[PDB]
């Protein structure tokens, strides 16, 4: 049925910061997603529709071709694996950084460290690059609680201001890497639908400066 | 799941079709002068992973030889075995090899890709000339054309030498090479442009990504230092010859991507990647590599042809149980002679053990009517 | 902290569990929804509660960061419940795990694609039906997946099915019945039975 | 990191502490009459895995003896080696053995576990009485108490005989035994209740999981056929004796779980599991096992390191310049003094250079007025 | 039952091995060596990093089921010390000691062990011959503490000398191999022949014929050899160690500058300590590579068992009947007395039955005249 | 050659076997001792014989280079008899496998050194006695080994014991009884039974 | 040609233990007739087990050499 | 010299070669250095018979004149290495008893020149 481009967007803050870039490329949403029981959204361009997904599902929809392109945090891409998509643009939006974090002024135990995190693969990779052995525990929800009840010694999370960490008696420890939102594209869609993509990519590129 | 991810039965007509493809394609290679070799599935890692990439090592399952305590692998690729074989048997002149055999990978390439491909290939050792690469293309396309597919093979040519010479002449670090390669792989033109403003000869690296597809004019867009490198000139010349040959001789759609740098490790020159329709993973991967011995070749997963190839409907025949058991001995002998003849022509004839004995996919009965055994459809 | 730590799931489970807690002497002192707080005290000073995403409940319990918890059997089946004790069927938040597809779209004859949160349940189920599948892990809502061809079916928990029908989907096969369960850490059950027993007897009676 | 999962260096003060613990605990066992044996890390699988569980087999790495072509294993457990040793050397009477040595496992035994534990244990062969199990408990607790830990040991008792007799009397199949065992391991009460409605004597199997903890009343909740089985009665009696002994003699918190059936293969009766604080994997595992009686326990010494402390060490550096200014006879006297300090357990470094600095330095041995003396840094 | 080169160490031998391991470890610790206890298994990446072909053949291979990658069981601890020093040691001097089981695929010597208990000490980060002298001091202090009647003979070599001669004379691979083979076999006639037709062949002959006389070796060498600083320094090092060993420790020292085992790993001075007339050295040491300096030694503790003696143990049995006749307060006093005996190292068995008889019994603790006392059997 | 090939041991076995062969119609045409010949024909033209060192008999038979053979049970035990059929105890060349040491020297109470041809038998035997040993393979005569301290004991076949006593040695432990056996190749037994059967019936009859 | 049913029925009818079955199988694999004869003197129906190894090749007469209990087993027949 | 040997003018079979020999380790080593796979059969007695009854395709043996090979229808094939008798000495005896050995070794050394 649909011959155009399907664009996958992350739910919360990314959506706010991306709307400007979309408007500049001719692709405004017709309605507010927050007050809508709707899954596929049309745009002012009739060749583009958008999907509003949990951020960690963006790479999944894109690599499998259920969306032709998407906006995803580099934290998500690093955790997921970005081997099957093209990371075309750093959109320089939703900047933050991946960090380790622990209880305020709590010393490292002498035993093998426990990391409780969403970012299991990033965590393993990072502590490996520091030549350190860790035991990683996967969490799907919020992570600030984990150190406070001894689930892990540290967490790995994305930190912007750090206000959430300090408000819970935690402090940023190590900087892992810098994170921002990226434009990813399906391999096949890049080859088959470049003519539809190019203007939108040029507009995004220009909107960034 | 019953079977592991990336591991599948090939059953019934698919298996029959796989057997036909393997056999026909092998025979074609043999008739082009390629010597068939059938190395084993396992070797000591000393030989199997000699000068292997890190990737090939991770892809190769390890097992222990209980007779020596030494480490063996299950092959993930046949080409190193062809190297071993050519070292012992091939001499200094030209040698041609082909093969078809199962290989196993620890992890899939591609989402839902196979870990158990039936790897078929051809390799030419001991010839420096671009003529060896052209012969391989001819062999490959003759094989593809024999398959009578409606699916179209698109060919992508690359040439790793170009970027490697630019990386040398511009004296790039490991870090900077990795970053350009990552940016090339992602077709990230904006960030590439930025990184290239602050690199020596960065203009040439940007040109590869932006204008590499237009191989007729690539040389003239390159810097003076690049244009005076003989290896860069020869590489671009090789690309132009293969491209022309493919279009003229074979009416092939050819794209050029000189930023295609998969297997930076093993490839030493020209590379070929054949894609079937819009499938992400190449059906055919080939190109120049190392044997001081010259080598070029290709390989493919025969099993990936199954979806794009067709055999005629088979004739599956059941002899009528009751009629047969009513025959005298001399009548039986004549029927069996007739059945033998049908089987020689490729009819699948079941001699029933019982009255309920029913071949799957039955198409005909061989029945007795008047004084005569004859086929009738069901 | 020498008392019991109780792990609860966020949304509907929390509503349906509050009565059972009050009957066992363990009411929350305040509303969690309107609170920027992670560890909650109760009217019993030997019990505190954690409000977690449902899929984290078995994690906190098996590692002993909570001594016991309330979790859906869907979560337990998906996670693995090998390191905890499933003591009680609380007979709350009843629903069932089901396959689901586009309304009146037939199953394609080729290998099916399942898009689901419940990857392990999905593999197990389609294995028991002798069916070969390609499973795709999703973290968020699943109703969209069949509508854009990500998968042919989804595996999800269905109560009324209103969410499925509102999106042009229909429940197909029944996988198993699901309700919330009381799980307990193995060590906590051995070391702290005296604290647990009354609370477990009260829950058992409240059912 | 460079090392495999479940494989760790023990370094520096931790290694020192591990060496002290291993030595002290070994010596304690020796002084209680347990004979130390030190079997090798490798044997032919014929002996090493003789009558081994399927679990012990999977846990044991295989290697090939190039002198015979035969299969050897790296031990995953020392107890089978003690059996081998007792068969050849022990006779018909009581024999006591202790040991401490590295064992290797193919996989970690629970979440985040070690694959290279330093296994220390004690075993009593040739005594049928519950008195042998009581002696072992006393030896173990005497050892634990000598460590001056703040961490507390919780003890869980089980007894495999009870379920094995019920499985016999109810004539259960292999399939049904496996399913109950899986359900018991998970204490999955709802699914167990269902499965037990359709099993012979299924009421008793449910009772084990639901009321096994209350050992005072377990007999009276069991069926008539169960209650008239002497082995069931004796087993429940044994549990009650050990429980009482532990509470009276040692003030130990004891829980009972008669559905604890890890090592259903090797255990033949009472079983013990000691948990340190709230750690998931037991610190101490023990039980009756196997025409000769045997009971024993073992533990990973390395898991004590986090819960034990030694006094600060005294780490001494001799002053480089002062030492090299000495005449030969002055050197000999200093060395005699250094030897004496070392005999008292001072760690004395004789510097190779002026920059030679021991890690964790606490004192210098210095020269003033023709006299060498220690002063803190 | 057991594989060739694999043995139980049982009973008093095991006790003695435990004492030796513990005492020798403590001695090393008190000389400022940091104890490390690396694991028995690692990934071959680290374990066999820069390993000789020999070390590779000696190392059993196993597969890590968690990653599919290749691990080894250590055949030598020194590479693990290298790994540890890289991560933890810095640029300065660092000292390490260790004691642990290693496994070899094949025995080194006729009927030799494949499961030695390898104990050693190593000094990293010091260029000076002073580090090698400190190691000698540590080693001999340890040997002397053992109160053996067996005598340790020391053989010193120095691989640098032959390597410099091989360089300066520009020998081929073929010719180097042939001289090494001829040296190993002490084949003087065929060496003499081969040396007539080799450049500087006179010097290679001199090594074999006059190497033992280290006081005059320099002066017998060619002009080109005598002007090589490395040759001069090497010969100087040998003379210092020799003197130090004889003077300080009254050691019998022989010199063999044609000793070229471990041509690969050794980078300078080498030490081989032989016990009485045993063919395989008890102690092997020498300079090697960490650009980091390193020197060290190691030995199989188990080979000391035949040459070391402990005092006869006191093995005590408490009288069964007398003990069970005691009231609670009498028991507590006896146990206090038993605890005291055990603190002094008496091995006291508390009998389970009247027939309970410790192996090697030497005394009973008996009740006579309201008093518990030891009496021999 | 489409007939049967028969492998015989050199020396005493050959003497004691000749009667059995004559009774089954298979006499040698000539004396082997005074012959520079390897394959010997017989009075039966379907049978030829090979004269081998005893330890090679099982090797030739299991690999099918001979269809059947006469071998001591000592040889069979040492070699492994898994790939042949041990059809008959011929009750000839009876002796026994024994340990042996110096006359009236007591066994030392240490790890024993065994010097023997019969390395596998030795390992097996001392294992069944729960005793640890160091075994040394010898190819030649063994009586010398204890006299120069190569080993403490030897394992050897003993009949009368005259060889042991003449060298200052004495039999110590009895390991097992030994006699010559008729072994047959597995394939030859299946393919050539018709040729074998009469000869096997004749041998069976010649024994009682 | 062979036929495992014959030995399995004899093993059933003679109520052999695991140990004794293993030993006969090892002896059969080696066609060790002397040691088999010994072991069969002390086994139930041991005469039949010996007959299998000694006269199994002559399938025309194997039934008639077997014991009465063996001859009346339909599966053996 | 140590040599391989086969039946006179018999061709190499296309399958994996069988070596029947006393010199099992030498055989393995030699055929390994020629990059050839073999199946080795240990013999304790005389080896000339083995090829004639198909026990192996080749033998490894010491040959001087080769008269034994030719007299049995066999021919030397490959030269493995040269062989002569050597004087070997126990390691301990060389250290402990050199005074007794030296004259005897000097006499042997001189007797060879
Ligand atoms: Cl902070
Ligand atoms: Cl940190
Ligand atoms: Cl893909
Ligand atoms: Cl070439
Ligand atoms: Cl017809
Ligand atoms: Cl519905
Ligand atoms: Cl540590
Ligand atoms: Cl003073
Ligand atoms: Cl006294
Ligand atoms: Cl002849
Ligand atoms: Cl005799
Ligand atoms: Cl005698
Ligand atoms: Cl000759
Ligand atoms: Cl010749
Ligand atoms: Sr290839
Ligand atoms: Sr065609
Ligand atoms: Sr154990
Ligand atoms: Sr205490
Ligand atoms: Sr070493
Ligand atoms: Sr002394
Ligand atoms: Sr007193
Ligand atoms: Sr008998």
């Amino acid at each position: 049925e649909f011959l155009g481009l399907t664009l996958a967007l992350s739910k919360g803050r990314i959506l706010e910061e991306t709307m400007p870039l979309l408007r500049a490329a001719g692709v405004e949403l017709l309605e507010d997603p927050e007050a809508s029981r709707k899954l596929i959204f049309p745009t002012s361009n009739p060749n583009v529709r958008v999907l509003i997904l949990r951020a960690s599902d963006v790479p999944t929809y894109v690599e499998h071709g259920a969306a032709d392109f998407g906006v995803a945090g580099k934290d998500v891409l690093l955790e997921h694996g970005a081997n099957h998509v093209y990371e075309l643009l750093d959109l320089k939006i939703a900047q933050c950084k991946l960090m380790t974090a622990g209880v305020k002024d709590a010393p490292l135990p002498n035993r093998r460290l426990r990391i409780a995190t969403k970012y299991v693969n990033v965590a393993r990779a990072y502590f490996a690059s520091q030549g350190q052995q860790v035991d990683v525990i996967k969490l799907y929800g919020s992570m600030e609680l984990a150190p406070l009840v001894g689930l892990g010694d540290l967490i790995v999370d994305v930190v912007d201001t750090g206000n959430t960490l300090r408000a819970n008696g935690l402090e940023a420890r190590d900087h892992i890497c810098d994170v921002s939102s990226r434009l990813i594209v399906n391999q096949v869609s890049y080859k088959r639908k470049f003519a539809l993509l190019e203007p939108i990519l040029d507009s995004f590129k220009n909107s960034i400066n | 799941g019953m079977l592991p991810d990336g591991v599948a039965d090939v059953l019934f007509e698919d298996a029959h079709k796989q057997e036909v493809l393997r056999h026909q394609l092998t025979q074609q290679l043999i008739t082009h002068g390629y010597q068939l070799v059938s190395p084993p599935m396992i070797e000591f890692t000393e030989s199997l992973l000699s000068g292997a990439s890190e990737d090939l090592k991770r892809q190769t399952f390890k097992i222990i030889d209980q007779l020596t305590g030494r480490l063996m692998g299950i092959r993930a690729d046949i080409t190193p075995q062809i190297l071993r074989i050519d070292a012992h048997h091939g001499g200094d002149g030209i040698a041609r090899y082909c093969y078809a055999g199962d290989v196993i990978h620890t992890l899939p390439s591609g989402l839902f890709g196979s870990r158990t491909p039936l790897q078929l290939g051809a390799e030419i050792f001991g010839c420096e000339s671009i003529a060896a690469d052209i012969e391989l293309i001819d062999v490959l396309f003759s094989m593809i054309n024999s398959l009578d597919m409606s699916a179209v093979l698109h060919v992508d040519l690359g040439h790793v030498t170009i970027f490697k010479r630019l990386a040398e002449l511009a004296a790039l670090s490991a870090s900077d090479t990795e970053q350009l390669m990552q940016l090339y792989a992602n077709k990230n033109l904006p960030e590439l442009k930025q990184v290239c403003q602050v690199l020596p000869m960065g203009s040439d690296f940007y040109t590869l990504a932006r204008f590499g597809h237009d191989i007729a004019n690539l040389l003239g867009r390159l810097s003076e230092n690049a244009q005076q490198d003989t290896k860069i000139v020869t590489a671009i010349d090789e690309l132009q010859r293969l491209k022309a040959h493919l279009q003229v001789q074979w009416q092939c759609a050819v794209s050029i991507d000189v930023t295609e740098l998969s297997g930076y490790h093993y490839h030493t020159g020209i590379v070929f990647n054949g894609y079937i329709n819009s499938e992400t993973q190449p059906l055919v991967r080939g190109g120049r590599f190392d044997g001081p011995r010259q080598a070029t070749g290709f390989s493919m997963d025969v099993s990936r042809l199954l979806a794009h190839t067709q055999l005629d409907a088979p004739f599956i025949v059941l002899i009528d149980y009751d009629a047969f058991n009513n025959l005298d001995s001399a009548q039986r002998q004549l029927l069996l002679q007739q059945v033998a003849s049908l089987r020689q022509q490729g009819y699948r004839v079941t001699m029933p053990l019982t009255a309920e004995d029913m071949p799957v996919g039955l198409t005909h009965r061989l029945s007795l009517a008047d004084n005569q055994w004859r086929l009738h459809a069901v």
